[PDB]
């Protein structure tokens, strides 16, 4: 009966750590991406 | 003398750019060593 | 070697049950936000 | 036989040998000279 609750609150606690983990990767990985777009344009930019 | 200006604040932004992606990075790295560990922790208490 | 057995099989139920009571008393007396980083909790999950 | 027949639970397999006294307690009798023969086993489980 202890386990039981201390494991649901955990699980919640994994869940949600979980969740926003994800979501970072995914906006990191966006933040990539758009930043070598950039790069390529400002090196285009040196270049001119 | 406007284009290297140009030049300059875009190679600012990029750096800025790198500096968020590495702390967004670090941060994610932290939040799946928690997710990890709270897997462990389901895996614990339900094989309990 | 049947002899040394029966020593080992009452000795691990002795440690087991001691292991036990060190969950039931652990996981009540420690706090949610504190259960998801303790070091006790996850040594003694790797040893049941 | 009679005892499986009037479907009273038995857990199967069950000798007075077991079902009594545990296998530490006739380790300890090997040691004041308690014979392993059933008979002796027996005799002291009774006596207990």
């Amino acid at each position: 009966n202890i386990l039981a609750e201390t494991q649901n609150k955990v699980q919640g606690l994994q869940e949600e750590l979980k969740v926003k983990m994800v979501e970072v990767n995914k906006q990191r990985e966006e933040t990539d991406i758009l930043i070598e777009k950039v790069g390529k344009e400002s090196a285009l930019a040196e270049e001119e | 003398a406007e284009l290297n200006a140009r030049v300059n604040s875009l190679k600012r932004q990029l750096e800025e750019a790198e500096a968020r992606k590495m702390i967004v990075e670090q941060d994610a790295a932290r939040c799946q060593s928690r997710l990890s560990a709270a897997e462990n922790l389901v895996n614990g208490l339900a094989g309990e | 070697a049947k002899q040394d057995l029966v020593k080992k099989q009452n000795e691990y139920a002795v440690t087991l049950d001691k292991l036990e009571s060190d969950l039931l008393q652990s996981l009540s007396e420690a706090d949610p936000a504190t259960i998801l980083d303790n070091t006790e909790l996850i040594q003694n999950l790797d040893k049941t | 036989p009679d005892i499986i027949e009037k479907g009273i639970p038995i857990t199967e397999g069950i000798e007075p040998l077991k079902i009594l006294t545990t296998e530490a307690i006739k380790s300890k009798w090997k040691n004041e000279g308690l014979p392993a023969d059933p008979m002796s086993l027996e005799n002291a489980a009774i006596i207990t």
